[PDB]
């Protein structure tokens, strides 16, 4: 019943391999379409081809930016942002997909990926998701961020979509 | 401007 998305990532356009998602669809639904409905891209808008414009070793890595590619746009299917749906999920480790607001009821397409456990974003982020497979491409993103967070090399979404 | 800080 939970939706499975997925992305392809590629390092300068050279594939590096694929990284699935669960989406917690059964806690909290609109953050979970959301996210969903645009890795499938079926607005006409979504994840394939953006890339991820901050990554932060040992912390996360974010994405979702494909409308302004440097941390400024991105948009939800419900048109600009949206609400807080709830605060349920907590950031319990790596892999843990979450929404990257702009404070209080601001979620629109941005998100990161957890690469460790991020505790102190926990009541202020919208956990909605976890790496099932692939958290090893994660993994090797990671020399690819500096620590203020500028990648050396571009990390892109080439492909991704619903499995299930 | 969205994003979580360290």
């Amino acid at each position: 019943v939970n939706p499975t998305v997925f992305f392809d990532i590629a390092v300068d356009g050279e594939p590096l391999g694929r990284v699935s998602f669960e989406l917690f669809a059964d806690k909290v639904p609109k953050t979970a379409e959301n996210f969903r409905a645009l890795s499938t891209g079926e607005k006409g808008f979504g994840y394939k081809g953006s890339c991820f414009h901050r990554i932060i070793p040992g912390f996360m890595c974010q994405g979702g930016d494909f409308t302004r590619h440097n941390g400024t746009g991105g948009k939800s299917i419900y048109g600009e942002k949206f609400e807080d749906e709830n605060f349920i999920l907590k950031h319990t480790g790596p892999g843990i997909l979450s929404m990257a607001n702009a404070g209080p009821n601001t979620n629109g397409s941005q998100f990161f990926i957890c690469t460790a456990k991020t505790e102190w974003l926990d009541g202020k982020h919208v956990v909605f998701g976890k790496v099932k497979e692939g958290m090893n491409i994660v993994e090797a993103m990671e020399r690819f961020g500096s620590r203020n967070g500028k990648t050396s090399k571009k990390i892109t979404i080439a492909d991704c979509g619903q499995l299930e | 401007h969205a994003g979580p800080i360290a």
